[PDB]
């Protein structure tokens, strides 16, 4: 059993943010919502679909209809920037959604620049191979990075950083794919795919230069 | 309003064992089901295990079955998690969480959560980096310029510093924060954007310093 959440939602200050969470027959289950700010423990903000704990501001509300649970934040404020997780029980197993990063926009959105480097001939001579995908100047600070072997997904060997804030208040991240030399040479190409706010940039490198 | 306080986290080698505990205050520990949840760095929440107050109903996530054991001592207000055959994948912050819901109505939720305790499963020791050149390209950062760089691979512990041409090249330099890999080793990259016409005339050298391993590398980055 899975619950699917958008990886990121962004809202201007004062606008209504809506975070959705879909699950099979989720209307039969009680949905809960948790807020987690950087470096802190989660805190319940909605439980039993719609109930708000005492001390949670009234602009937070929950609903569960059409088999999607929705966390709604009206008049969203800077302090509401956080990760939000939905949660439901499926036969004694506790299931969390993947999490939604809510950004309260303090500046206009910025698209990422992506640079992809193939393994160096030196590293290949050392019987190793690393591809390097560098992602810079994006805002909000949330991206999805996916690697492709030819046109197929990569199943192992990816290491991706959490985005970090640059001097200019945009974000940067990097992703690394470790391969064997035989894997590098036996594919026509590898690709780094970066998705940001619903747009995708894909860079591709090949062993045959 | 009420609190859970976990302890026992720390550094353990792959295949090692560790026991976590959690102490409750402000509520009657023996009245509630208790849960463990973990969160790997930069990742999402993953439920680990649950136990009723009576210890007669106990459930585990598949990812930990056969290796972890949940237990509780009501008289000591303590929840425990015995963790055996630990793997790098088990590296995470581990949270204690109370379920104050109604089991009969299958109406559950987690409140409160503890502050969490960090478990690091790693056999990394001091290691100097391998430094590899990232040969120039003008396909992504151009307009008369080319990006080149150095890959600083598989070092431990932090930090590493990188400069270019002994520090005389500073504009256009972007050194990226290191990734902590599942191997427990760090890697980082530094790139500089330079005029593409200089690629033939100007030597570019990244100066890498890793004081913890007493390693320095000056790597020339030549065009292909």
């Amino acid at each position: 059993y899975e619950l699917t959440q958008p990886p990121s939602v962004s809202v201007s200050p004062g606008q209504t943010a809506s975070i959705t969470c879909s699950g099979d027959k989720l209307g039969d289950k009680y949905a809960c919502w948790y807020q987690q700010k950087p470096g802190q423990s989660p805190v319940v903000v909605i439980y039993q679909d719609t109930k708000r704990p005492s001390g949670i501001p009234e602009r937070f509300s929950g609903s569960n209809s059409g088999n999607t649970a929705t966390l709604t934040i009206s008049g969203t404020q800077a302090m509401d920037e956080a990760d939000y997780y939905c949660q439901a029980w499926d036969s004694s197993t506790v299931v969390f959604g993947g999490g939604t990063k809510l950004t309260v926009l303090g500046q206009p959105k910025a698209a990422p620049s992506v640079t992809l480097f193939p393994p160096s001939s030196e590293e290949l001579q050392a019987n190793k191979a690393t591809l390097v995908c560098l992602i810079s100047d994006f805002y909000p600070g949330a991206v999805t990075v996916a690697w492709k072997a030819d046109s197929s997904p990569v199943k192992a060997g990816v290491e991706t950083t959490t985005p970090s804030k640059q001097s200019n208040n945009k974000y940067a991240a990097s992703s690394y794919l470790s391969l064997t030399p035989e894997q590098w040479k036996s594919h026509r190409s590898y690709s780094c795919q970066v998705t940001h706010e619903g747009s995708t940039v894909e860079k591709t490198v090949a062993p045959t230069e | 309003e009420v609190q859970l306080q976990e302890s026992g986290g720390g550094l353990v080698k792959p295949g090692g064992s560790l026991r976590l505990s959690c102490a409750a205050s402000g509520f009657t520990f023996s009245s509630y089901s208790m849960n463990w949840v973990r969160q790997a760095p930069g990742k999402g929440l993953e439920w680990v295990s649950s136990i009723t107050s009576s210890s007669s109903y106990i459930y585990y996530a598949d990812s930990v079955k056969g290796r972890f054991t949940i237990s509780r001592d009501n008289a000591k207000n303590s929840l425990y998690l015995q963790m055996n055959s630990l793997r790098a994948e088990d590296t995470a912050v581990y949270y204690c969480a109370r379920d104050p819901g109604i089991a009969a109505a299958d109406n559950h939720w987690f409140d409160p959560w503890g502050q969490g305790t960090l478990v690091t499963v790693s056999s990394a020791s001091t290691k100097g980096p391998s430094v590899f050149p990232l040969a120039p390209s003008s396909s992504s950062k151009s307009g008369g310029t080319a990006a080149l760089g150095c890959l600083v691979k598989d070092y431990f512990p932090e930090p590493v510093t990188v400069s270019w041409n002994s520090g005389a090249l500073t504009s256009g330099v972007h050194t990226f924060p290191a990734v902590l890999q599942s191997s427990g080793l760090y890697s980082l990259s530094s790139v500089v954007t330079v005029p593409s016409s200089s690629l033939g005339t100007q030597t570019y050298i990244c100066n890498v310093n890793h004081k913890p391993s007493n390693t320095k590398v000056d790597k020339r980055v030549e065009p292909k």
